[PDB]
């Protein structure tokens, strides 16, 4: 079978962006050594090494939705895969407001509105699941107490 | 944060209260009263549980 591939965006502190960028452009499989990426089973932590130095690393949320776009003539394009996490290096927290160009910065404040919002539907199945295994349930709406 | 309004605990501004009736290992009655302090997970079970009065 075929399985969609995952790009994520990997985003690294300027001098070790650079120090990765030259040695990306370079070519050599020294690269290979000389990055790694460790994800931890948290799921949203990492480390990734640069030149065997550890750097911390969370995995975040995109506010807006990127694909890759490759092409062969640069007039027709063809999607590749949909990416909407980056990994920065230096839950509310695993959340990304800004997006990574430049004109989208607070996109989640300002130009989208927080629809995303109605975590709540699992409480209500706990709160079903706790329900079914008692005897008796007693409810009343309430006010100010 | 981008100033917004906010809304009121629902436009009743009541929460929701359950009590809850168990029985522990051996022999025991212990009787648990959770009160929801989120509207939005508040009215779900709400629309839940009138869904389930209805199915009768």
């Amino acid at each position: 079978p075929h399985e969609l591939e995952s790009q994520f965006i990997l985003r690294l502190p300027p001098e070790y962006a650079s120090t990765v960028r030259r040695a990306v452009q370079s070519g050599h499989v020294n690269l290979k050594d000389r990055l790694t990426i460790e994800l931890h089973p948290d799921g949203r932590h990492g480390i990734v090494r640069v030149d065997r130095v550890p750097l911390a690393s969370k995995l975040v949320d995109l506010p807006c939705v990127m694909e890759s776009l490759k092409t062969i003539d640069k007039k027709t394009f063809y999607k590749t895969a949909d990416i909407c996490q980056m990994l920065v290096s230096t839950e509310k927290k695993f959340i990304w407001n800004h997006g990574i160009t430049l004109p989208l910065k607070n996109v989640r404040k300002r130009r989208f509105r927080k629809t995303a919002k109605k975590d709540v539907e699992k409480e209500v199945k706990r709160l079903l699941s706790t329900d079914a295994e008692a005897v008796s349930t007693r409810w009343e709406i309430i006010a100010e107490d | 944060t981008a100033s917004v309004t906010s809304l009121n605990s629902s436009a009743t501004g009541r929460c929701l209260k359950i009590y809850r009736t168990f029985r522990d290992e051996e022999g025991k009655e212990y009787v648990r009263c959770e009160t929801v302090r989120k509207p939005a997970v508040i009215d779900a079970y709400v629309r839940i549980r009138t869904t389930k009065d209805e199915e009768f």
